[PDB]
């Protein structure tokens, strides 16, 4: 599959995005977080190279058509690059559900 | 090419 193939990818203390691996995103729920999260799968030996809940308040950002972009602690920003727009548009129709917002938003919440 | 780099983070 490659609609859900996506590049992990996370601002260091040089501020450069590095490149964590490549994988297969989904969601679902997960009990130990308490909420509905975002699951990537690695490529290279399937594991969990993210499982990130989504929190009602995050400002998720999309960027290019292709790019989810959040802050997912205090100095710890992540990026999901997609191969492909229709998977960015699926995980990011699932972000809106979680969060409540209209689809179409390009940032889900104001500032 | 396959896969885009992010501009700058989030807000």
């Amino acid at each position: 599959d490659t609609r859900r193939r996506v590049k992990l990818y996370a601002l260091n203390a040089e501020r450069q995005w590095d490149d964590r691996g490549t994988g297969h995103v989904s969601s679902t729920y997960v009990e130990r977080l308490k909420g509905i999260s975002l699951l990537v799968r690695a490529e290279s030996d399937g594991s969990l190279l993210l499982e990130s809940k989504i929190q009602p308040d995050t400002a998720y950002q999309k960027q290019q058509d292709t790019l989810i972009v959040w802050s997912e602690g205090d100095n710890f920003d992540l990026a999901l690059s997609f191969q492909e727009k229709a998977g960015c548009d699926e995980i990011w129709e699932k972000i809106c559900q979680v969060q409540g917002k209209d689809p179409s938003v390009e940032i889900t919440q104001d500032i | 090419v396959v896969f885009k780099k992010p501009l700058a983070p989030a807000p």
